């Protein structure tokens, strides 16, 4: 009575839409806090004369 | 924000003589520390 399961699948086949196929999201979050930020980024180099 | 370790290796209550003590780790962790404890292979 007024009362589903939450959760459904998804239930995906080759002929669905465009719209309506799967997606792969990746969230990429950036955090700085009181640590010496280890992960910082590549830096380049040139040779020496 | 770093904590480091300097060590040295000798061998032989304290003996005299001189010998200086050489880096061996700087860590980047940023914890504050008050106490410590030590360790057996009993
Ligand atoms: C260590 O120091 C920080 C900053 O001074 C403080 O926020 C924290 O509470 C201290 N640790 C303890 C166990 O009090």
């Amino acid at each position: 009575f007024n009362c589903y399961f939450p959760l459904r699948s998804y239930s995906f086949r080759p002929t669905y839409g465009v719209g309506h196929q799967p997606y792969r999201v990746v969230v990429l979050s950036f955090e700085l806090l009181h640590a010496p930020a280890t992960v910082c980024g590549p830096k380049k180099s040139t040779n020496l004369v | 924000g770093y904590f480091k370790i300097y060590s040295k290796h000798t061998p032989i209550d304290l003996p005299q003589g001189f010998s200086a003590l050489e880096p061996l780790v700087d860590l980047p962790i940023g914890i504050n520390i008050t106490r410590f404890q030590t360790l057996l292979a009993l």
